[PDB]
RNA sequence: CUCAUCAGACCCCAGAAAAGGUGUUGGUUGAUAUAGACAGCAGGAUGGUGGCCAUGGAAGUCGGAAUCCGCUAAGGAGUG
RNA sequence: GCCCGGGG
């Protein structure tokens, strides 16, 4: 499939991902508010969900 | 030849399936009767999943016995045995004495990481109390005891 | 519980319109006296303790009340 | 609050002749030499000691998003002196599940072709910032690797290979497949 | 079913007790003023908060269920 | 509570200055826990070693800059992960008990080793497994009759250089140290006079 | 003081709220600090214990009741 | 002033 070592790496910049809850924006993973003028930079966030 | 393994056994009372088998039945010596084979000169326990670490040799084992502390204090004042049902106030009940303090911290003196055996008389007790049983009270009876009067190597 | 009083405050706050502040109050539980008198004041035997508060006894009645509070 | 002055300084090596006109800042190396400007921040760029050894920094009467220049003005510095002392390099690697993704270098390593990205006949050119070189790595299956003076351009030129190989319509999560940053080192060690 | 508390948040009328010339008063919503424990002594729960108002303001019976069921 | 056990290591402190005025400055990082329970434990009449911020014991000084005139040229000298070991016995005793005070520990992967470590030329007694790891440089493997049989000896670490993290897992999975825990000196002060 | 990719701009008056913001500025309260803190970079995470009770087995690493000791700089019968 | 540290 893909080895762990890439898929570390993929999984990095694709689902290691903090998400607003009010504008759904992608942040990082140690963001405690969100970026985007438009939800207020709030703190509320969810972690990014993960696959099954 | 000399073999020093971890194992895992119930003791004495009849188990369903053995906790031995995966490390010791490529070891040569007979893997079957390992269910009671720590059991050759128990003597106290007769009924308690014991954790020994012993001298295997290549025709069966060796006896060396290392208890659990908490299993040294349920065999300080004997309990009786229960097979397969387990029922409720299996914890155990009993006022442990001095005597039966200082008899088994000598079990603690031989390990040798601690101090002398006036640490671990207060050791020992600590796992009493968690366990179940008390020397003529909990902590603050027991303390009381241990302060400037109690006897010790 | 003092963090846990004021998050319920907080917490039943947004079902109230307008402004409500949070405020732990300097007396003793549901009474009209101050926390820090309040202890002494019972042991000095002002406050006599009567269900959810206290009893004021003032230095006012008969005589006899004050004997079956000093007995 | 007016701060009176925030200042830092930098360590300049000896490999390295530094220059500044104003506000901006001529670093030379062994790889070559880097210019950046600097004249959208209003500060104090000293170069004291002689010999040059040390570039200091200051902001006098600054509020936060003012003191919040300087050591930005340093970190920008010192990575123009790792860039010419040390070079950067960024290593990309392309993670696939089912299609292997096709990488073809052209033009000294200044263009790169992607192909078979998800089994897309659609070819991905990506041309790079110029002054960084675009190659493949040897002794490594599925990696590429950038090489320059500008960490500004090579990891930029990095992002454009990241965005260019991006799944689209599908669950990311999932469709895990792309070229993604996995090493960010120099190109000569120390 | 009801309107909203903004039809109702100011004092502007004088106040309408139920009495005998107001009848057909539906009961409250509220009916249970005190939670927690009741027969607690006086000592046993020192510290008190309070949720005091800022404003001059109406607040709906419903509003105070909804309070101190979330409180 | 703490706001007596700041003072009380303080006390700990005078303990050994008012039993040991001599001191081996030992500087001992990343050493074992129930090794160092032993170091206590060994020689525990006559010395012992203590652990902590090396800035109080150096304001320690200027608190007996004129009570204890023996440690006011031990200041400028405190650097590095350092205990204090403070004995009366001898300068031979407790130092050649010290010495040979070892226990075996995996290749760090991160760390260094002191010396020139070499490869033990053995076999593994495991089957076919991946290879090209221990050719990340050059040295040979021979893999045959099942056994991970090396030729000879191509030494792994030169004295002044750094053990890094794939050689180190290699020695990881093959359980060999270079060395063992040290409880290395830095400098000493016997009795009102500062050697190395 | 304030930057608005919806700025603001003068009684009546001509348009906005609850809620929210690590935007930025001030202030209040409490700690945790040169008996040297907070990041950050490393190192140790100990024996009693692989705990009675459950669960086939759970050994700090599913769960509920036990939550003491000592050598201590330290380590909860252990946050994942 | 004296001590420490580095810049001429
Ligand atoms: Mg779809
Ligand atoms: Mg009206
Ligand atoms: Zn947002």
């Amino acid at each position: 499939i893909i080895e762990p070592s890439l898929r570390q790496l993929a999984q990095k910049y694709n689902c290691d991902k903090m998400i607003c809850r009010k504008c759904y924006a992608r942040l990082h993973p140690r963001a405690v508010n969100c970026r985007k003028k438009k939800c207020g930079h709030t703190n509320n966030l969810r972690p990014k969900k993960k696959v099954k | 030849e000399i073999k020093v393994v971890y194992l895992r056994c119930t003791g004495g009372e009849v188990g369903a399936t053995s906790a031995l088998a995966p490390k010791i039945g490529p070891l040569g010596l007979s893997p079957k009767k390992v269910g009671d084979d720590i059991a050759k000169a128990t003597g106290d326990w007769k009924g308690l999943r014991i954790t020994v670490k012993l001298t295997i040799q290549n025709r069966q084992a060796q006896i060396e016995v290392v208890p659990s502390a908490s299993a040294l204090i349920i065999k300080a004042l004997k309990e009786p045995p229960r097979d397969r049902k387990k029922q409720k106030n299996i914890k155990h009940s009993g006022n442990i004495t001095f005597d039966e303090i200082v008899n088994i911290a000598r079990q603690m003196r031989h390990r040798s990481l601690a101090r002398e055996l006036s640490g671990t008389i207060k050791e020992i007790l600590g796992t009493a109390q968690s366990v179940g049983c008390n020397v003529d009270g909990r902590h603050p009876h027991d303390i009381i005891d241990d302060i400037n009067s109690g006897a010790v190597e | 519980n003092k963090e846990h009083v004021v998050e319920a405050l907080r917490r039943a706050k947004f079902k109230f319109p307008g402004r409500q502040k949070i405020h732990i109050s300097k007396k003793w539980g549901f009474t009209k006296f101050n926390a820090d008198e309040f202890e002494d004041m019972v042991a000095e035997k002002r406050l006599i303790p009567d269900g959810c508060g206290v009893k004021y006894i003032p230095n006012r009645g008969p005589l006899d009340k004050w004997r079956a509070l000093h007995s | 609050m007016k701060t009176i002055l925030s200042n830092q300084t930098v360590d300049i090596p000896e490999n390295v002749d530094i220059s500044l006109k104003g506000r901006t800042v001529i670093v030379k190396g062994p790889r070559g030499t880097l210019r950046r400007d600097f004249n959208h921040i209003n500060v104090e760029l000293s170069l004291l000691g002689k010999k040059k050894k040390r570039l200091r920094v200051d902001k006098w009467w600054g509020n936060r998003k003012e003191l919040a220049t300087v050591r930005t003005i340093c970190s920008h510095v010192q990575n123009m002196i790792k860039g010419v002392t040390l070079g950067f390099r960024y290593k990309m690697r392309s993670v696939y599940a089912h299609f292997p993704i096709n990488v073809v270098i052209q033009e000294n390593g200044s263009l790169v072709e992607i192909r078979n990205f998800l089994g897309e006949k659609y070819i991905r050119r990506v041309r790079m910032r110029p002054g960084v070189a675009c190659s493949v790595s040897q002794a490594q299956k599925d990696e590429l690797v950038l090489e320059g003076n500008d960490i500004e351009l090579v990891s930029n030129s990095a992002a454009l290979i990241q965005q260019a190989t991006t799944v689209k319509n599908k669950d990311i999560r999932k469709f895990l497949d792309g070229i993604y940053v996995s090493e960010k080192g120099t190109v000569q060690q120390a | 079913g009801r309107r909203p508390a903004r039809c109702y948040r100011y004092c502007k009328n004088k106040p309408y007790p139920k009495s005998r010339f107001c009848r057909g008063v539906p009961d409250a919503k509220i009916r249970i003023f005190d939670l927690g424990r009741k027969k607690a002594k006086v000592d046993e729960f020192p510290l008190c908060g309070h949720m005091v108002s800022d404003e001059y303001e109406q607040l709906s019976s419903e509003a105070l269920e909804a309070a101190r069921i979330c409180a | 509570d703490r706001a007596t056990w700041k003072s009380n290591y303080f006390l700990k402190i005078i303990q050994l200055l008012d039993d040991y005025p001599k001191c081996f400055i030992v500087g001992a990082d990343n050493v074992g826990s129930k090794q160092m329970q032993q170091i206590r434990m060994s020689l525990r009449g006559k010395a012992v070693v203590l652990m902590g911020k090396n800035t109080m014991m150096r304001k320690a000084i200027r608190g007996h800059l004129e009570n204890n005139p023996a440690l006011e040229k031990l200041l400028p000298h405190i650097r590095g992960n350092v205990g204090f070991v403070f004995t009366k016995e001898d300068l031979t005793e407790i130092r050649d008990m010290l010495l040979a005070n070892k226990v075996p520990a995996a290749a760090r992967a991160g760390a260094i080793a002191p010396c020139e470590v070499t490869v033990p030329a053995q076999n593994t007694g495991l089957g076919p497994e991946k290879t090209s790891f221990f050719q990340a440089l050059g040295i040979t493997t021979k893999i045959s009759r099942g056994t991970i049989e090396i030729l000879s000896d191509v030494q792994l670490i030169k004295t002044g250089d750094k053990v890094g993290a794939s050689e180190a897992t290699l020695l990881n999975m093959l359980n060999i140290s270079p060395f063992s825990f040290g409880l290395i000196i830095q400098q000493v002060f016997d009795n009102g006079s500062i050697y190395n």
